[PDB]
């Protein structure tokens, strides 16, 4: 560890409530998948995400089934060297990644982890939405675009009119 | 914007004139960090 | 454009057809003046002394527009104001 | 080769010390592009120290003028060698020879106007034969000083970047062997510190799952100069000792 | 009344190099079909040269692989020159795979079922020890002229060398006096061309031929959209069938693809066929986009 | 293989009616000395005609 | 950078590379490029020129123009040392300069050097064009002798052209006008140096500024007459009539600026170095082991 | 003040 | 104060292209022009262009009378080259290759050469005709040379010409030069002064530190220097507007060249010209002694 | 033109039936479907993947280098032949 792995997790003003280790994991990406596209290895991705540490790791998966296609992510006679533990259709993961995943975008978090920030901001207020999900209440509109008119209401959520 | 360019000798008034401070020490820089 | 001999043979300095030629670019490139002569999409310079050579312009007619178009000015002002 | 010698290339070839001469003669044993073997004959050679020699060949290196000094091969396999005998052409020669540029069909002849004053018209036909296709090798060097804020970081870890940012660097920063690069990409990835300030309350979660503490730095990667292109052949690495040694070192 | 040129007589001297013959033909026109011909051939030929090598076990063309006494480069240049026939493909990769003391020719490729080796004693390089193989592939492709590597690789084993796309070497003509079919003053043009056995020789003539004459080939805001629906020459119902959908203006209709006035039932069937008596004049409904209503011809002043 | 760039003539700049200035582009490379030299000694070594 | 020919280049322009002028003209491309819309703010247009994208070749092509540039060569030594042209892209990267203006400035193609200065704001290009242009620097200004004098490869195809043998193709026969002349050279007929009388029209203008027509039949050769179709209306014949060295091109080039002025000799310098190109490509004049005649009187004189 | 530059300073020397 | 040194060696490969520079071995030099095709060569009787054309005229001024003697004995050697390659390639008996090799290592006068193939035994006179089927080389010490005669009588044992001059028709017309040239091999060199490492361009840079003015050189990316007698030949004209924007606005006045960057991205062309800071540098200069220069009025 | 026209109207599965050594893989990818005395890849596409998951001649390197090759999905397709020939695989 780099000697810091319980304390910018627990910050905790804005993501308390919020997913903490889902954001350590978002980080992790951002300061990792953001201009490397990893690689073409067409595969299911599985992140692992730590909540008392904040660090997180990448895993791929191997989806068991009983057909050929999605080849890297390819069944029951293989099951047998595991004895038929796998069942079919499971999605058991059998592999992981070597450290890199975006050995880039370090320093810039004015618009990656400022863009994972502005993620979470729209989840949480999605979230906010979801425990009313519809309801007389009011607004006051703040901007005036073509047919339809942007409203601001409290707690920072928003809305908009349509004109028909 | 100007005419003649005038060069003459430099009085000690003009040149306390010139000044903007004594140099005194002779100490260039702290160089062992950054500072002057 | 290869030569602009006719242009010095109108304007006999070589020196003011430069200032002329720049007066009147400038006049054709910010100012937003139309071309006396009609181009060829040729640049403000070239037109300029394609205008020299003519004959249309030079010196006497810059002054003397200027001066009908500064007073045309300042008489929309003052029939503006009274 | 020349088609028009003096005789006195021979001696400039074997004379200098481009060419693998020949120390004991005898019978080549294995000849490879790396290294070539002479089994010395026995009316040459001494009692002890049973003897067959190896003569290892520079390859690909750099010279002082960027030019490429080579060592080819010029011996079959099983071939007797004379004592005092080229066995590898250097740069420039043939046979123990001495080749400097290259022999071609010359007329003399005015032809509409291209060759004025001293100037040569050439055909499509020289270039097509890949024939005065000269190699260079360029040096470009890249140091990690040691500064105020801290050390440097070569770790490919750094911001500002983009898949054509480090699309071609491995996991620690230093570009591939092999990879041809074009004129601005990157090379080595090196970042540098800048302001100190201090920690701040809004990255905490990422700072929890990274660890790292620095948090904000700049950018001084090294880049191929603006024009060059190339494929990288050599990396070397060397470290002040005490220093940790990175996966690629 | 001029005569006119025939082949009559392909010497074929040797596997690489032929001499065609062309007869009969009036005075000026040998030098001028020679010189002309000569020309075409040296420049545009379909040939069938190689684009990319991948030796396996390295990395860039300046390395060096153990056991063979050439370097990567010197392989690349013997690769070059490979002089390969392919018949009915684009590209195509071959396979090499050689192992044991001795030359690697160019007849140890693998052919494939229309690829085919011209001169298989070519020599490519000198395997040198008893275990140590290479084993490569090769990409040969159609193309012409000369399309070097600086012009036009993803990973890093990929090695390219250059493309000299071009099956001749050396076309040499020689005009020479006529016999009978009993006139006189008639000439007989013989092309000795030099091939690297890529191209048959009159194949070659005809593919000349061909490119010549195709050279000489080169000599050997609108109204009606402006206007209303309703000022169109057509009655009322295909004027109003367009206007069912909110347009006065043919430039809306030309707006509009046929195929989207078509999926909606509004028009009728002998509205389809009066727009097209309308659409034959080409002047509306050519699948046209505008901006909204204004091309620059049709500017506000 | 086959699909070269083909021509057509952009402009006949003529002078009075017995000569005129033909341009042709765009050609391949190498094309316009073969058709300049080819018509070239067509027209002027073997027209019909009578004087 | 390093100076080559181009010999097909008029005396005005010279030819620049695109690389060179995608660089010394970024803030003009910027301009361009901020002017029709393609772009917004500035670090665009200097990406797209990074990048160096399908469009920018448009925009450069359309900042050359009309623009002059300043050609120097490095030994400066009085005022013909820089002359300013008008750029012609060259796929390439070397100058393309042309051959007259070489004498000028001292410039062999050993090896030699020029840079290229670039006039920024509108009196430079106007400086540029009307008192440092190539065509306006045809005198030397130390006297009154020109100096875009045509000087070795002409020479000899002139030299080669106008000149005559005692029995060719041709001899002694007799054509209607050069235009013939040139078409019995080119079908193969009769040779460039073949005595002939032609008729040729030569206008002198006696008058106070009215051209005069004079026709005649000259005892001439073929080459005379071909070299007759390139020098304008005013001069005489007896101009071309002679033997055509050094010293005589010059002072036909010295004649042609004292009556007719400027532009035709412009255009009649390059039509110069056009057919003295091409007749000296047409010559094959080469040097042999055989051309230095050794005297047989050499060893007795020893 | 020889060119050109002339015309401007025989302005400014007109203009003293 | 170092923690690690990272050298990377790129690899380039730089063909040739309009501007380099090559020369032969006798001082004729010369900036590549034109890279020309392959048809529009002069060409012979046989078919073969020839590679590069020369000019005649750099021989009578510039006395290098030895690189056609060069050139003909070139010719000779691959008159013998193209022979051996003749009768090797139809598959012969070693015995009219003997004949042969043997007939072109005799050819002259008292000679120190005197070999006789009698002594190589049928396996390294094959080899040898091998190594020389792409010309035969011949070796010429210093002052002691091949005389005139010689080169005669090796280019008769070729079928060549005897003058060396060979009749070549045009690749462009097709139609015959007259009198006809001269065609050999020269050995010709390729020099290091290539053309992409002297070409360079610069819009707007870098300043130096002391005297606001651009840096010098090309690894620097520098701007030419507008030398003294540039400046010189600019006062010789009359051109004045450029002079000024020469060495105030496009050199040195940085308040002035900001303002014309400004203007040139929006059209305006015009330059607000102010003083150079380098001249400020001299009254500091100049100041710093005990001098008072001032700027009146 | 029309003249020197008219002077020239006178003239004008691979993958199954390839061998397992011919892949771009190594010899030992080859060698693990070859120890099974396969000589063609369309032995390999008329046997299941589970049936060759069954036998420990394969190795766990030859599985990923298995599924690299049916990634193209030519080979190892989960087919069925007659034999060995498919009706484009006729005798002539």
């Amino acid at each position: 560890m780099n000697k810091e792995i319980l304390a910018v997790v627990e910050a905790v003003s804005n993501e308390k409530a919020l997913p903490r280790e889902k954001i350590f994991e978002a980080l992790e990406s951002a300061l990792a998948t953001a201009t490397k596209k990893k690689y073409e290895q067409e595969i299911d991705v599985r992140v692992q995400i730590d909540r008392k540490s904040g660090d997180f790791d990448t895993f791929r998966r191997w989806l068991v089934v009983d057909e050929v296609t999605q080849p890297t992510k390819e069944t029951l006679e293989a099951a047998r060297y595991e004895d038929e533990s796998l069942n079919l259709g499971d999605y058991v993961e059998d592999q992981i990644e070597s450290v890199t995943f975006d050995r880039i975008t370090t320093q810039t978090a004015k618009q990656v982890i400022v863009q994972k920030v502005r993620e979470a901001e729209r989840a949480m207020v999605v979230d906010q939405f979801r425990e009313h999900e519809g309801e007389i209440i009011t607004g006051v509109v703040k901007k005036v675009n073509r047919d339809n008119i942007s409203l601001d209401l409290g707690n920072n959520a928003e809305a908009v009119i349509l004109r028909e | 914007e100007f005419d003649a360019i005038k060069i003459a000798l430099a009085s000690p008034d003009m040149i306390r004139s010139w000044s903007f401070g004594e140099v005194k020490k002779p100490e260039t820089i702290n160089y062992r960090t950054f500072k002057p | 454009r290869v030569t602009v001999q006719d242009a010095v043979e109108k304007i006999g300095n070589r020196f003011d057809l430069v200032l002329v030629a720049a007066r009147r670019a400038r006049q054709m490139q910010v100012g937003g003046k139309d071309p006396l002569v009609p181009e060829e999409n040729d640049k403000t310079t070239v037109i300029a002394l394609r205008e020299i050579e003519e004959g249309l312009i030079n010196n006497q007619i810059l002054d003397v527009r200027e001066r009908q178009e500064q007073q045309e000015q300042e008489a929309a002002e003052l029939q503006a104001v009274t | 080769k020349p088609l028009v010698g003096t005789g006195m290339e021979r001696a400039v070839a074997v004379d200098s010390g481009v060419t693998a001469v020949a120390k004991r003669g005898g019978v080549v044993q294995y000849v490879d592009a790396s290294r070539i073997v002479i089994k010395v004959n026995e009316d040459e050679m001494y009692p002890g120290e049973a003897g067959i020699d190896i003569y290892n060949l520079t390859k690909y290196t750099r010279s002082n003028q960027n030019t490429c000094i080579n060592q080819m091969p010029c011996v079959s396999l099983g071939e007797p060698v004379e004592r005092g005998d080229v066995l590898a052409d250097g740069p420039s020669t043939d046979l123990g020879e001495l080749a400097l540029g290259q022999n071609m069909r010359v007329a003399f002849m005015p032809w509409n106007g291209y060759n004025f004053e001293d100037s040569i018209l050439v055909s499509e036909r020289v270039v097509q034969e890949d024939r005065f296709t000269t190699i260079h090798i360029q040096e470009l060097a890249c140091v990690s000083r040691d500064t105020k804020l801290g050390p440097e970081e070569i770790t490919a870890d750094i911001p500002n970047v983009g898949e054509a940012a480090l699309s071609k660097l491995d996991e620690s920063g230093i570009v591939y062997i092999g990879a041809e690069v074009t004129g601005g990409d990157i090379l080595v990835g090196k970042v540098t510190p800048k302001g100190e300030t201090q920690l701040t309350p809004e990255e905490k979660l990422l700072r929890a799952i990274f660890g790292e503490k620095a948090s904000d730095v700049k950018d001084s990667s090294l880049r191929v100069p603006n024009g060059v292109s190339g494929t990288v052949i050599d990396v070397q690495v060397f470290t002040r000792d005490g220093v940790e040694k990175d996966k690629r070192a | 009344e001029f005569l006119k040129p025939r082949l009559v007589d392909i010497e074929q001297v040797s596997s690489t190099h032929a001499k065609v013959t062309l007869e009969p033909l009036e005075r000026g026109f040998g030098h001028t079909l020679g010189n002309a011909l000569r020309r075409i051939l040296l420049s545009s030929m379909p040939g069938c040269a190689v684009t990319e090598v991948e030796i396996d076990g390295v990395l860039h063309e300046y390395s060096t692989k153990e056991g063979v006494q050439e370097d990567i480069l010197e392989i690349l240049l013997n690769l070059k020159g490979l002089a390969v026939r392919v018949q009915g493909k684009d590209e195509v990769i071959l396979t090499l795979n050689k192992s044991g003391i001795g030359p690697v020719t160019a007849a140890d490729i693998t052919h494939d079922g229309d690829v085919e080796i011209v001169k298989p004693q070519h020599v490519i390089c000198h395997l040198t020890d008893e275990n140590a193989s290479i084993s490569m592939r090769i990409k040969v492709q159609r193309g012409r002229g000369y399309v070097p590597a600086s012009t036009r690789e993803r990973p890093i084993g990929r090695l390219l060398v250059d493309a000299c796309y071009s099956p001749v070497e050396r076309i040499a003509y020689n005009v020479e006096a006529a016999r009978v079919e009993q006139r006189t003053d008639l000439d007989k043009l013989v092309i000795e061309m030099e091939t690297n056995g890529t191209i048959d020789p009159e194949e070659a003539i005809r593919r000349a031929a061909t490119i010549l004459a195709e050279q000489l080939e080169a000599f050997v805001f609108d109204p009606i959209l402006l206007r209303p629906v309703d000022d169109l020459e057509l009655t009322v119902r295909s004027a109003n069938c367009l206007k069912a959908e909110a347009i006065h203006y043919i430039g809306d209709l030309v707006q509009r693809t046929e195929v989207e006035l078509l999926k909606t039932p509004n028009l009728g069937k002998k509205s389809l066929t009066e727009i097209k008596d309308v659409l034959a004049s080409r002047g509306l409904s050519l699948g046209m986009r505008l901006e909204n209503w204004p091309p620059a011809s049709i500017a506000d002043e | 293989v086959t699909e070269f760039l083909k021509p057509r003539l952009v402009d006949i700049e003529q002078v009075s009616s017995t000569h005129a200035k033909v341009t042709l582009e765009p050609l391949e490379r190498g094309f316009g000395h073969t058709l300049g030299n080819a018509l070239r000694r067509i027209l002027l070594s073997s027209m019909p005609g009578c004087a | 950078s390093v100076i080559t020919v181009g010999p097909y280049l008029r005396l005005h322009q010279c030819g620049l590379p695109k690389k060179m002028a995608l660089e010394l003209f970024k803030p003009f491309i910027y301009g361009k490029l901020e002017l029709r819309g393609l772009a917004t703010t500035i670090k665009a247009a200097k990406k797209m020129v990074e990048r160096e994208e399908a469009v920018v070749w448009d925009i450069l092509d359309e900042v050359i123009r009309e623009h002059p540039v300043l050609l120097n060569r490095a030994p400066t030594l009085h005022r013909l040392g820089i002359q300013a042209f008008e750029p012609v892209l060259i796929e390439g990267k070397a100058i393309q300069l042309h051959p007259l203006v070489c004498a000028a400035y001292n410039a062999d193609f050993d090896g030699d050097q020029m840079a290229v200065h670039v006039p920024l704001t509108l009196e430079a290009q106007l400086e540029a064009r009307a008192l440092m242009m190539s065509t306006n620097n045809i005198l030397s200004p130390a006297n009154g002798e020109p100096i875009i004098v045509p000087s070795q490869d002409v020479v000899l195809g002139l030299y080669y052209m106008t000149r005559d043998c005692v029995n060719a193709k041709g001899e002694g026969m007799v054509l209607t006008g050069p235009k013939e002349a040139e078409r019995l050279y080119r079908s193969g007929l009769a040779s460039l140096h073949a005595r002939v009388k032609v008729r040729i029209t030569e206008y002198e203008k006696d008058a106070n500024g009215e051209l005069v027509a004079k026709t005649s039949l000259k005892d001439t050769t073929v080459g005379r007459a071909i070299l007759w179709m390139i020098v304008p209306k005013g001069l005489p014949y007896s101009i071309v009539n002679q033997a055509l060295g050094k010293k005589a091109i010059s002072k036909m080039l010295n004649t042609c600026y004292r009556i007719l002025g400027l532009k035709p000799t412009v255009i009649f310098a390059d039509q110069i170095m056009y057919t003295g190109f091409a007749y000296a490509a047409r010559s094959g004049a080469s040097v042999g082991i055989d051309d230095m005649v050794i005297p047989e009187k050499k060893h007795e004189i020893i | 003040p020889a060119g050109t530059g002339y015309a401007y300073h025989q302005d400014r020397m007109r203009r003293r | 104060g170092v923690l690690k040194i990272v050298k990377v060696y790129l690899a380039v490969k730089r063909r040739i292209q309009p501007g380099d520079k090559m020369a032969g071995r006798h001082g004729n030099k010369g900036v590549i022009s034109k890279i020309n095709p392959i048809e529009d060569m002069p060409y012979d009787e046989n078919g073969t262009p020839v590679d590069i054309v020369l000019n005649p005229l750099g021989v009578p001024s510039r006395m290098n009378i030895g690189q056609i003697l060069e050139t003909h004995l070139g010719m000779a050697a691959k008159g013998i080259g193209d022979k051996i390659n003749a009768m090797l390639k139809q598959q012969q008996e070693v015995a009219k290759l003997r004949e042969f090799i043997q007939r072109a290592y005799d050819l002259g006068a008292d000679v120190r050469q005197k070999v006789d193939l009698s002594t190589f035994s049928d396996e390294e006179v094959m080899r040898l005709a091998e190594n020389l089927r792409k010309g035969m080389p011949i070796a010429t010490p210093v002052f002691d040379g091949a005389k005139e005669a010689e080169i005669k009588e090796l280019l008769k044992l070729g079928d060549l010409p005897t003058s060396g001059q060979i009749r070549l028709y045009d690749g462009r017309t097709g139609e015959q030069f007259e009198r006809p040239v001269t065609v050999g091999y020269m050995y010709m060199l390729k020099l290091n002064h290539l053309v992409d490492d002297k070409m360079h361009a610069r819009s707007t840079g870098s300043y130096s530190l002391v005297t606001q003015q651009p840096l010098g050189g090309k690894a620097q990316f520098g701007g030419q220097r507008f030398g003294e007698m540039e400046v010189w030949a600019l006062e010789a004209y009359g051109a004045a507007y450029t002079l000024q924007e020469m060495l105030t606005v496009k050199s040195d006045d940085v308040n002035g060249r900001t303002k014309m960057y400004k203007n040139i991205v929006d059209g305006n062309h015009q330059m607000e010209p102010g003083m150079p800071e380098s001249f400020n540098v001299l009254l500091k200069e100049i100041r710093s002694l005990g001098i008072n220069i001032e700027l009146e009025d």
